[PDB]
């Protein structure tokens, strides 16, 4: 009770006293004039009138005048009045115009776009570290790269190193490249912009360099930022034939992507996470040192590491004392971590058709058979015995 | 009485200033609404006492 009481006692006197102080000060402001404060309010309305016509600021002329483009078509050499600043106006900004004689009377507007919201996420992933079934060291090379300079910049200035930029998460399918990216995306709580690499080829030609440069503009504002580029492999392997600029066009999108990634900009902190399935397909300039400092590799889980993948996934499940978890690992060899997650789901699904909550050893073996048939393995290993 | 009173002053009501139809894009907290009238630019403008 008294813990609430000391806060009550500080907060009441300081705040209510301040409230009283404002009330007296509006009045005192009034005196050298005869009513200054309550008249500034009547003036603002008067100056601006109604309506206010929106324009788009076309170019700003340095003399407290501007050329605004009403979308109705006449352009105007307007004056810049009160309740605005000229470094709050940038070319492109929307302006609020006095109807009778055009003047820039302000812009209190939000000026938000749905174009930016596409870049952004709304989020609370299900993905957290330690849903990673093993490979612990690899977590503490990624976390040393992405998450750690936000927690402490102190280590990196004390050492005198520049904090590492860029990670490439590569290996085989099912090694949880997307699963790491989201586990660290939850923890950091820095604005996590997500963009899938395939959206970077469009149906127009030349829109490429334009789209790419818009990503990094959003990313730059909301500093610090992560830009996650999921499967930047897709653009090199698949040409969709929707782009009229062809093979040429896709190559040009690459080149703007190089400057926006490092370049001459001297933008904010932008870590970049790049998932890909093959790193021998991506353009070598794209991946080159000092713009991608650290390159982590994942390879297939071990006999023990598969045990970890299984505990984390069988834990949600209702179970029997007939379930021998251990014999599902020994039977299954050279299968992904993706296969173990699909195997729990497939057992539960057979169990939902039988109309019971239990998951038996038999629904697990039944499920284990069916997921192993569907994988059609590698011809990479058909050389070898 | 409603019929004859109505036709007679209806003539002054047909000295209309006009109307327009827009649509609410978003509000603002100065009690003003951003409307886009259909073949025209947007207007930041105040509500009457009718809404
Ligand atoms: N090493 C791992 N430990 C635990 N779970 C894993 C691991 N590997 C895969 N998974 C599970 O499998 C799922 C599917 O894998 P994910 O989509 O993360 O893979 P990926 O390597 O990015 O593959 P692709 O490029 O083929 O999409 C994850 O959501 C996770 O549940
Ligand atoms: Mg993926």
């Amino acid at each position: 009770t008294r813990c609430k009481l000391k806060l009550l006692r500080m907060e009441r006197i300081k705040d209510h006293l301040l409230l009283e102080e404002e009330f007296v000060s509006n009045s005192e402001i009034l005196k050298p004039f005869e009513k200054k404060q309550e008249e500034e309010k009547k003036q603002l309305e008067e100056i601006r009138g109604n309506p206010l016509s929106i324009g788009t600021l076309e170019e700003i002329i340095d003399d407290d005048h501007a050329i605004v483009t009403s979308p109705t078509m006449p352009d105007y050499y307007v004056s810049i009045l009160s309740f605005v600043d000229k470094e709050l106006l940038e070319p492109g900004c929307s302006v609020l115009l006095h109807h009778k004689t055009m003047s820039i009377v302000g812009v209190l507007q939000d000026d938000a776009d749905p174009m930016v919201s596409v870049m952004k996420m709304d989020k609370s992933p299900t993905e957290s570290y330690s849903d990673i079934g093993g490979l612990e060291s690899q977590i503490q090379e990624i976390k040393e790269s992405v998450e750690l300079p936000l927690t402490h910049p102190e280590l990196y200035e004390e050492m005198g190193i520049k904090p590492p930029k860029g990670v490439i998460l590569y290996g085989a399918p099912g090694t949880g490249k997307t699963l790491l990216a989201k586990a660290v995306a939850n923890q950091t709580s820095a604005t996590f912009l997500r963009i899938v690499g395939s959206e970077l080829i469009q149906k127009y030609l030349g829109d490429g360099p334009r789209l790419c440069r818009q990503i990094f503009k959003v990313a730059g504002e909301n500093a610090p930022s992560i830009v996650f580029i999921d499967e930047i492999d897709a653009i090199g392997t698949k040409r969709y034939d929707s782009n009229s600029g062809g093979e040429r066009e896709i190559q040009r999108t690459m080149l703007e992507l190089l400057n926006q990634l490092d370049g001459f900009d001297d933008r904010g902190d932008v870590k970049v996470i790049m998932a890909t399935n093959k790193i021998e397909t991506l353009d070598p300039a794209l991946i080159r040192p000092g713009r991608i400092d650290r390159k982590i590799l994942f390879e297939n889980p071990d006999l023990s590491t598969k045990k970890k993948i299984l505990g984390i996934h069988t834990s949600k499940m209702n179970l029997s004392e007939d379930v021998n978890l251990e014999t599902l690992v020994t039977t299954k060899d050279d299968l992904s971590g993706a296969d173990i997650q699909a195997m729990c789901t497939e057992a539960g699904l057979l169990a939902l058709r039988e109309r019971r909550m239990q998951v038996t050893a038999e629904d697990f073996k039944q499920a284990k058979e069916r997921v192993m048939k569907n994988k059609v393995e590698e011809n990479l290993e058909g050389l070898y015995l | 009485n409603d019929k004859v009173r109505f036709i007679k002053d209806e003539l002054r009501l047909l000295q209309e200033p006009g109307s327009y139809v827009g649509e609410v894009i978003k509000i603002v907290s100065d009690k003003k609404v951003l409307v886009k009238v259909q073949p025209e630019g947007k207007y930041i403008v105040d509500v009457a006492k009718d809404i």
